[PDB]
């Protein structure tokens, strides 16, 4: 499923990623498009910081959904 | 006080004690 | 451990992976001077509790807190 990732410049990113992705690997898909690595990206949804244990479908990310990126 | 908002930039609930957003310190109000 | 914590200055302190809030808040005294019944620490939104240690509010390594 296609989902997006609003940056902290009005930019938003495109990423195609099943529910069962987890967290690490979504960072790890923003890197290749961004060149940023996943240590010095934070990302957030439904005003919750996402941990690089959980999953998108335990955040309960669905299709055509928007995180936001914000750079540490 | 107040009720946690959230950070308009990247949605973030912050605590209602702060002026400036937890993640990306943008303000609360502009 | 280190961690930090956003007084407009800024102070490092080094504790231990599940140092209690009231231990913290001990170091801060020492360090900024500042009554620990005088003092608020926030963090991921919620204000932690002295009652509480930094391992249940998820503390890792670097994090940031602030202080009210
Ligand atoms: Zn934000």
């Amino acid at each position: 499923m296609q989902i997006f990732v609003k940056t902290l410049t009005g930019k938003t990113i495109t990423l195609e990623v099943e529910p069962s992705d987890t967290i690490e690997n979504v960072k790890a898909k923003i890197q290749d498009k961004e060149g940023i690595p996943p240590d010095q990206q934070r990302l957030i949804f439904a005003g919750k910081q996402l941990e690089d244990g959980r999953t998108l479908s335990d955040y309960n990310i669905q299709k055509e959904s928007t995180l936001h990126l914000v750079l540490r | 006080e107040g009720a946690q908002w959230n950070c308009t930039a990247c949605t973030f609930l912050n605590h209602p004690a702060l002026i400036r957003c937890e993640q990306c310190e943008m303000p609360r109000h502009f």
